C-alpha cells in the first residue's frame, strides 16, 4: 500500500471535442465545472461527443513500441532500444446516431438537404482537440490532447437487444511545441508540499477600501478595517463555484492569513497611507 | 477542422484519329486505373567525373531523357457496343507507334497542359480466363513522350 | 427532356404587348 | 445550322481559352440523326463560336453542366444558359411573367 | 449524455432493392410510408428482399482502411495517412428460399422451366440500388445506396431447428456524381439549431415565493410576483461561474421563458393559491 | 415481408446418386413421389445413399470467390471483380 | 478593367515577390463571360499591380482566402482585403436579367 | 443491372494433317487451360535515338516481332 | 496537403523550385554541440512522388530526393 486516494475505478466519464489547439480547463477548474454543459465554463469551445458505450470504455492503446536489449559480443546486456516509433491512440465507442457522432465517424456531411447525411469516396482529414474527463466519486481525471486525428476503428454495430455503436480511433499528433497529451489533477501531479497560505498586509494604511482578484476576477470592495470574517465573506461571494465554506481566513494584528481552493492577488487600493495594502504567497 | 479531399483533376486522351476519352469520368467506359509512373518531373541523366585523387567529383552535364509513362486503364464489360471487346478495340484505335496521341491534364489552380504520347510496347491484357467473360479488364500501357515536356 | 425556352419567350412576348412597345 | 457565340475572359479581362463541351441526346432534326457525341470547342483569342443544330443540347464547362434549348436563329451563348438556370422547366408561368414584367418596367425596349 | 432520443436499438427492420440509381423516400416520407407494401408509395420500384435473419442483423463492414501515422526524421507525429483504400459494404442474411432471395445469392435464373432455378459456370454482374430501414418505436433510421454490387458472402447453411440462410454482401459503388450512400432521418441531420428553453409557470399563485435550482443548486427566494429582471437576477446570483449577462428571461403572459448555459428546475415551492409552481423543458 | 411460406427448416431430407447425366424428377413429380423408394419413380436410375447424419446436415460450400473492388486513380469505386473461379460443393456425412 | 495595387515587403523591408492569386465566380459582365480561371500575379520587386474587372473577385495568398468587391475606380488592395465580405455574392437575380436581355438581343421588336 | 457473362467464343485447332480439335467444348478430350499469353496484340520493338545533348529522344522506327503463344491444354 | 496556396501541389511546386542540377542549394544543420555547418547540394535524379492514386487527393505525400554534393564537406 501507499496512496489509496490515487486508485481509480472509471465508473462514469465524459468525452469532448474542440478546434485543433484549444486549451482544456485548468486543474483547479476541472474540480468544479458542470460536465454536462460545456457552454457554461470559461475555457470555451468544447462540445460533448454525445452518448458513449456503457460497457467498452475508452481504450488508451498504442501501435509500435517493439524493443530489443542491445547485447555486447561478450553477452553483456547493455541497454533497451525501441525499433518502431510509439503511436499512441484512444478508441471511443459512440452510441448515438445524430450528426454529432456521424461527423466524428464518417467526417463532414456531404449532403446539403435537411434530413440526409451523405458519404463520398475521397480521403478525409478529421483533426480535433480531445478532452476525456473520468469521474470516480469526488475524484476527476482529465486527459487532454491538442490534436487528435479521428477515423473509423471498426464497422457499425447493430443488434436486436443492445445499443448500436460507431467505434472511432483518436490518434494523437504533434502541434506547435505543446505536449502530445496531458493528464489533469491538481492533487496528483506536480502536487504542492502543503496547503498554500497567502499573507495580506494592510501596510499601515488608514481609511478607504481595497479589491482582491481572487480566482482571476474582481472581488467586492473591502474596507481597510475589515476583520477576518468580513474578508472570508468578501472572498466567498464573487465565487466562480467555490462557496464561502471552502476558504479560511485567520490573523495576528495587521497581518491576515488567507487560504482556499483558488489563487489570490490585489487589483485596486484607495492608497490612503503607508505602503498601501499588499499580498504575498 | 474536418475536410474531404476531392480534387478537380481532369484526365483526357485525344487519340490519333481525334477520338476522345475522359479517363476521370469514364463516359466511354474506360478509367485510369491506379498506379501511374512518369507524370510530374521527366527523367534526367546527370554526369559527374570522379578522376584523380582529389575529394569529391566534378559536374559535366545534365540531359532530360524520354518519358516512359507506365499506366493502366480499367475497361468495364457492359452490353451491346459497350462490351469490353468493343471498348478495348476503340481504346486500341486511339494509339500508334508512328503518330502522337495527346494526354490532357487540367486542374483548377494550374489550368490545362498536354503531353504528346506514343506506344512504346503493345498494349497488354492478362488472360487467365477469356477476358470477354470477365466483369472488368485492365489494359497495361507502356507509352513514350519523345518530346518530354507538357505544352499549353 | 422538356426545356424552358418557349415559356420565357411567351412571357417576354406577352409583356411586350401588355406593356405596349415604343 | 445556327451560330451560338460568346466572349470569354478571366477576372483580369484577358482571354480564357479552356474548352467548352457540347452534346445532345439521340434525336432527329431535318432528316438527320443527331447523336450522343461530345464535341470540344476552344475559344480563339477569347472569342467563342460554334454552329449548333436547334433544339436540345448539353453544355458542360468545368464543374458546371447546363441543359439548353438552341433557338432557330443566331444568339449569344450566355442568354441560353441564363434561360436554363434562371427559369427551370417546371416554374410557374404566372410569377415568372410578373418578374419579366417587373424588369421590363425598370428597363423598357 | 446529450441526445438520448438519438440512441438506437435495431429492434426491427426492412431491406429493399431496386434498379440501379433509383431514388429512396425523402426524410419526411420515411416517417409515414407503409414498410410492408413498397408497391404503394410515391418513390416507386422498391421490392422487399424477403425475410432476413432476426439475430444475425445487417452487418456493415469495410476492407482496406490500413492507415499509418507518419513522422519526421526527428520523431514528430505529422498526420495520419490512408494506405489501402476503404471499400465499404453490408452483409445481409436472407431466410426465404423463393426466387426473390436466390436472384440476390446466385444472380439471374438460368432456366426458363416453371419450378426450376438454374445456375451456370461464369461471373455474374449483379448491381442494385439498396435501401435499409431500421425501426425502433417511432424512430425510423433509413440507409440508401444508389449502386451496390451483390455477391455470395459464405455457404448456404441449413439446420434441423433454425431457418436456413443465404448470406449476401452488398458492396457500395460510385454512380453519376451522387453520394456513395446516405443516412436518412428528418430529426437528426441538417436539423434546426433550436436553443433549449425552460417554461416557468407560476400556476396562478397569488401569494408566497419559490426557489429554482440552476445547475443543480439553489437560488434565494423569488416572490410570487416578479418581473423578468428579478428572475434573471435570482438565476444569475447563484454560486456558479455563469454571469447574470449570460442568462435570458422573457415573458409569455402568465409564464416566463428562461434560457441560458445551465439546466433549470424547481427546488422549493412556498407559493399560495394556484396549482403550485412548475418549470418545464420546451 | 413477402413469403413466410418460403422460409425453410431442413428437419428431414434425402440424398440420392445416379449415373452421370441422369434427369431428376420434374417439379410436379417431386410433390408426389415416395422418397424412401426410388424404384417407384417415373425418372428411373436414382438410388439412396444410405442413412446420413442428423447433426451434420449437408453443407453447401464453395472454394475460391475472393474478389476485389476495381478503383480509379481518383478513388471512384467502379465494379467488383472475382479474382478466382468459384469451385462449388456439397459435403455429405454418410 | 480597373488597376488594383499594393507594395509588398518582408519584415526586413526587402521586396517579397511570391505570387498573389485572383479569381471569381462564373458571371456575365459587359456581355463577356468571366470564367473562374485562377490568375497568378508576381509583384515586381514589391509593387503588386493587376487590372481587374469590377464587382466580385476572390483573392488568395499563402494560407488566406478573401472575397472582395472591386470598385469602379483605382484602389489599394489592402483596403479591399480589410473590408473583405463573408462568402456569398447574391448572384440569383442577375440570371433573370441576363435571360431577358439575351432574348431581346436575339429577337428584338 | 443483373446479367451472367457467357461469351460465344469458340476456339479450334486445325492440325498439320487436317485433323480438328474443339478446345472450347472438348469433344476430342482436350480443352484450353487457364493462363494464355500472346493472343490480342503481337510484340513490337520500337526504336528511338538521342538527339545529341538536348531533351528527350527521336522516333526512328518500329517492327512487329514474331508472335510467341504460351498456353496449356487440359487432357482428360 | 492543406488549403489554398498551402495545398500539396503548391508546396511540392515551391519545393521543386528550390533545387537544380547546375546550381547549389545549401543544406544547413545546427546543433548545440557543434553549432552551424552547411553542405552544397544539387539534384542527381529528378524528384519523384508515388502516384498509386492522385496525390492531390492524398492527405500527405512523400517526395523522394536523390541529391549529390560534388564538394563533399560540411563548411563553416
Amino acid at each position: 500500500a501507499l496512496k489509496d486516494d490515487a486508485v481509480l475505478i472509471a465508473a462514469r466519464g465524459y468525452v469532448y471535442t474542440a478546434a485543433v489547439g484549444t486549451a482544456a480547463p485548468t486543474p483547479s477548474q476541472l474540480k468544479l465545472i458542470d460536465l454536462e454543459h460545456p457552454e457554461a465554463w470559461d475555457r470555451t469551445g468544447w462540445d460533448l461527443v454525445g452518448h458513449t458505450s456503457e460497457d467498452d470504455l475508452p481504450e488508451f492503446g498504442f501501435d509500435g513500441g517493439d524493443s530489443e536489449v542491445r547485447g555486447s559480443w561478450q553477452k553483456k546486456k547493455l541497454r533497451e532500444v525501441e525499433t518502431e516509433e510509439i503511436a499512441d491512440y484512444v478508441v471511443i465507442n459512440l452510441t448515438q446516431f445524430d450528426e454529432t457522432a456521424l461527423e466524428l465517424y464518417f467526417g463532414p456531411n456531404q449532403s446539403a438537404t435537411p434530413g440526409i447525411f451523405g458519404v463520398k469516396s475521397g480521403s478525409v482529414v478529421n483533426e480535433r482537440a480531445l478532452l476525456i474527463v473520468i469521474v470516480d466519486n469526488d475524484v476527476r481525471l482529465g486527459f487532454h490532447a491538442r490534436k487528435a486525428s479521428l477515423k473509423r476503428e471498426d464497422a457499425i454495430s447493430l443488434a436486436t437487444d443492445e445499443f448500436g455503436a460507431l467505434p472511432v480511433r483518436a490518434t494523437f499528433l504533434d502541434y506547435q511545441s505543446y505536449n502530445l497529451y496531458e493528464w489533469i489533477e491538481e492533487d496528483w501531479f506536480n502536487a504542492v508540499d502543503a496547503p498554500v497560505v497567502y499573507l495580506l498586509d494592510l501596510g499601515g494604511a488608514t481609511g478607504g477600501d481595497y479589491t482582491l482578484l481572487v480566482g482571476g476576477k474582481s472581488t467586492g470592495d473591502i474596507a481597510y478595517n475589515a476583520n477576518a470574517s468580513a474578508i472570508k465573506t468578501a472572498i466567498g461571494a464573487v465565487d466562480d463555484g467555490v462557496a464561502e465554506s471552502a476558504w479560511t481566513v485567520t490573523a495576528d494584528g495587521s497581518d491576515f492569513e488567507i487560504s482556499g481552493p483558488l489563487a489570490v492577488a490585489l487589483g485596486v487600493d484607495s492608497t490612503t497611507g503607508g505602503s498601501g495594502v499588499t499580498v504575498d504567497v | 477542422a474536418s475536410r474531404l479531399l476531392d480534387p478537380d483533376t481532369l484526365v483526357e486522351l485525344e487519340g490519333v484519329n481525334g477520338e476522345w476519352f475522359d479517363l476521370t469520368n469514364g463516359t466511354e467506359g474506360i478509367y485510369l486505373a491506379t498506379e501511374v509512373t512518369g507524370l510530374l518531373d521527366p527523367p534526367v541523366k546527370a554526369t559527374y567525373e570522379e578522376p584523380g585523387n582529389f575529394p569529391g567529383a566534378r559536374y559535366l552535364n545534365h540531359r532530360v531523357l524520354r518519358r516512359d509513362l507506365v499506366f493502366g486503364v480499367e475497361i468495364l464489360n457492359d452490353e451491346n457496343d459497350e462490351t469490353w471487346l468493343r471498348r478495348d478495340s476503340a481504346w486500341r484505335k486511339a494509339w500508334s507507334f508512328k503518330r502522337d496521341a495527346k494526354l490532357h491534364i487540367t486542374t483548377g489552380e494550374s489550368g490545362h497542359r498536354y503531353l504528346k504520347v506514343r506506344l512504346f510496347e503493345s498494349p497488354t491484357t492478362d488472360m487467365v480466363t477469356d477476358p470477354r467473360g470477365r466483369e472488368v479488364n485492365i489494359t497495361k500501357m507502356v507509352v513514350v513522350a519523345g518530346d518530354p515536356f507538357w505544352y499549353e | 427532356p422538356d426545356t424552358s425556352a418557349e415559356l420565357l419567350a411567351d412571357a417576354v412576348n406577352g409583356y411586350l404587348d401588355a406593356n405596349p412597345p415604343s | 445550322t445556327v451560330t451560338i457565340t460568346a466572349d470569354v475572359r478571366d477576372v483580369t479581362g484577358q482571354p480564357d481559352n479552356q474548352q467548352w463541351v457540347f452534346s445532345t441526346v439521340l434525336r432527329q432534326q431535318d432528316g438527320s440523326i443527331l447523336t450522343q457525341k461530345q464535341v470540344r470547342v476552344n475559344p480563339v483569342d477569347g472569342a467563342l463560336s460554334v454552329e449548333l443544330e436547334p433544339g436540345f443540347a448539353i453544355v458542360v464547362y468545368g464543374e458546371y453542366r447546363w441543359f439548353i434549348e438552341v433557338p432557330e436563329t443566331d444568339a449569344g451563348l450566355w442568354g441560353l444558359i441564363a434561360t436554363s438556370v434562371a427559369v427551370p422547366p417546371d416554374t410557374s408561368a404566372e410569377l415568372l411573367a410578373d418578374a419579366v414584367n417587373g424588369y421590363l418596367d425598370a428597363n423598357p425596349p
